[PDB]
């Protein structure tokens, strides 16, 4: 997204890097009251 | 019923009556009707204003015990370290794979000060809780709520459900209620006036 | 859908609905073990019960005390009971005896 | 740093969360306690049927005698506190094969958490009538009494 | 009818459960499906399905 | 107020029931989840009927 400047601003104001903490933020955000595992909240998106 | 329970009409339909006559927020009452959160029905004042003394004393001799268990855990990595001192100072090999064996050592002590400064934070916490305790203030965290019970038995009553709401209905003045009410929409403005 | 036709399960009689001359009745009292009492109505030609089920539902004693009331067996599937049926004395005797040396050997040598 | 720091704090705001579903709720309160073993089962049972035998043997005896050993007496009720804990303790324990039974008959009938209940109910009936010298697994006889 | 009969079975149940003794996580739910059933009944699909 | 529903009215007051309004009204405590026998159809006893 090279083109975009609301993309390239979206990733500057995205406040958030790490695919593993960005996966368990949206696992937060999506699943509420289950206790978060790595093989399950990498999956989960996958198997959705 | 061999045990009470809440009209749904004068909880849920907004705004709830409960919620207003008790001064409890919506999510922190369902908590309670509903066994998710326990809640303090009663407290002792002056019993707890002298074994406050006695208390803290007693709390400043475990955390001191506490404090022995830790040093007699730093002398005892100390020695560990000085005996891998001893076991790793005469063989030849690189001069940081001869040290980081210490450097893993000196993590391990590193965490065992790390477990320490959470077993603290935890008493600490535990006796904040203790010194802030009042009617009306939910207990989330049962392993939390179980400590203060077990260490704290007399002091205070506390409760889960349609019962210890009715217990906060019966220890509810509504005539002192509605002169502090009213002496606020008297004096204050703003959000305050309009709650 | 259609013309169903429906009927609970019981008849209407339809008599006149007099009132000057009933059968004879005579009031007897029941007290509970609440200390709250109830009237009812029998006929001449009963035997009064002497436990009546009451509006409380909880069963109330005449207020009369005339009858040996009875006895009767406790319920007997209890964990004892069960115990019980399936060991014996002797075995219950020495593993009491050696689960209470733990608490000795841990307050004491 | 994601190695169960961030997953740590992730767990504790997941702790700290409503969930607002019941049968979620009694699942969520139910996987805290942890399973057991067989020599784990055996010293439960065994510490119940010493204090099932302490309890009798004191109101047998405190019935029509009176007795003051302090240190006896003491022990004595702490036998009769700790078979209740030990049952309390094997009792949650069997709480995850209740409903791992209990969620092949949902559909038909009654819902969900009746029939967890009542198996509920099956199982202190089966801690009840466990026979340790047999030796066998605590699961294999407390189907029948589940089902 | 399946309201009350609703009400009546978890309150039965629960009855024995207490004059039984059992430990609070079994006791608790059955409070917590009680007040359930009893707030279904006066109104139905308020508070959660 | 009289609850024999003559036609002599002045007021019609709602207020809030409580318990011992409650066992004063009733007529006896259901207390079986049980409506009718399935062969005699005939209501039983101490239940829903």
């Amino acid at each position: 997204f090279g083109f975009s400047e609301i993309m390239r601003s979206t990733l500057e104001k995205d406040n958030t890097v790490g695919t593993d903490e960005a996966l368990l933020d949206i696992y937060r955000k999506l699943r509420p009251g289950e206790p978060p595992t790595k093989e399950s909240a990498q999956t989960l998106l996958e198997n959705l | 019923l061999a045990a009470p329970v809440t009209h749904i009409w004068y909880f849920k339909g907004v705004p709830s009556r409960l919620g207003y006559l008790l001064d409890l927020a919506p999510k922190d009452l369902e908590k309670i009707i509903y066994f998710a959160a326990y809640v303090i029905t009663s407290v002792d004042e002056e019993m707890r204003h002298n074994e406050l003394s006695t208390l803290e004393a007693e709390m400043a001799v475990e955390r001191k015990a506490v404090e022995d268990q830790r040093d007699g855990e730093l002398e005892a990595r100390a020695q560990k370290l000085e005996a891998d001192l001893a076991e790793l100072e005469a063989e030849g090999a690189k001069a940081d794979a001869r040290r980081k064996v210490r450097d893993g050592g000196e993590r391990e002590m590193r965490q065992i000060r790390d477990r320490a400064q959470r077993e603290l934070d935890r008493l600490e916490d535990i006796w904040s809780t203790f010194t802030k305790l009042a009617p009306k203030q939910l207990i989330v965290d049962e392993n939390l709520y179980r400590e203060l019970v077990d260490r704290y038995g007399e002091y205070f009553t506390g409760a889960m459900g349609a019962e210890s709401i009715q217990k906060l209905i019966e220890n509810f003045d509504i005539d002192a209620e509605a002169e502090s009410l009213r002496d606020v929409i008297r004096n204050g403005k703003g959000q305050k006036k309009l709650r | 859908d259609r013309v169903l036709r429906g009927s609970r399960l019981g008849a209407v009689s339809y008599e006149t609905d007099r009132n000057h001359d009933l059968a004879p009745r005579q009031i007897a009292r029941y007290r509970t073990d609440n200390g709250e009492e109830f009237e009812v109505p029998f006929a001449d030609d009963a035997e009064i019960p002497g436990t009546w089920l009451c509006r409380n539902g909880m069963e109330g004693t005449l207020i009369e005390g005339d009858l040996p009331e009875p006895k009767k067996v406790k319920p007997p599937r209890t964990h004892w009971d069960m115990l019980l049926e399936r060991r014996s004395i002797e075995e219950l005797e020495e593993l009491l005896k050696e689960r209470l040396e733990l608490i000795r050997s841990r307050r004491r040598g | 740093e994601d190695e169960s720091e961030a997953l740590r704090q992730a767990r504790k705001d997941a702790e700290l969360t409503a969930s607002a579903d019941s049968v979620r709720a009694y699942l969520k309160q139910i996987g805290k306690v942890a399973l057991l073993n067989a020599e784990e089962e055996v010293e439960l049972a065994k510490r119940i049927e010493a204090g099932l035998y302490a309890t009798q043997l004191m109101t047998e005896l405190s019935e029509r005698g009176e007795k003051l050993p302090a240190a006896q007496r003491r022990d004595m009720m702490w036998i009769c506190r700790d078979g209740d804990r030990a049952k309390n303790h094997l009792l949650e324990a069997n709480l995850r094969l209740v409903v791992s039974l209990a969620k092949r008959y949902t559909g038909r009938g009654m819902a969900f958490l009746d029939l967890i209940q009542e198996g509920n109910l099956g199982l202190i009936r089966a801690v009840e009538k466990f026979d340790y010298t047999k030796g066998y697994k605590f699961s294999t006889y407390a189907t029948w009494w589940i089902r | 009818n399946d309201l009350y009969r609703r009400v009546i079975n978890r309150n039965n149940r629960l009855k024995r459960l207490i004059d039984l003794g059992a430990p609070e996580i079994i006791v608790n739910n059955e409070k917590r499906m009680l007040q359930e059933s009893v707030d279904a009944l006066f109104d139905n699909g308020r508070r959660g399905r | 107020g009289a609850m024999l529903d003559v036609n002599f009215f002045d007021e019609l007051r709602i207020g809030l029931a409580t318990a011992e309004d409650i066992r004063q009204w009733s007529y006896g405590e259901v207390k079986k989840p049980e409506t009718i026998n399935y062969r005699t159809l005939k209501p039983e006893k101490d239940g829903l009927f």
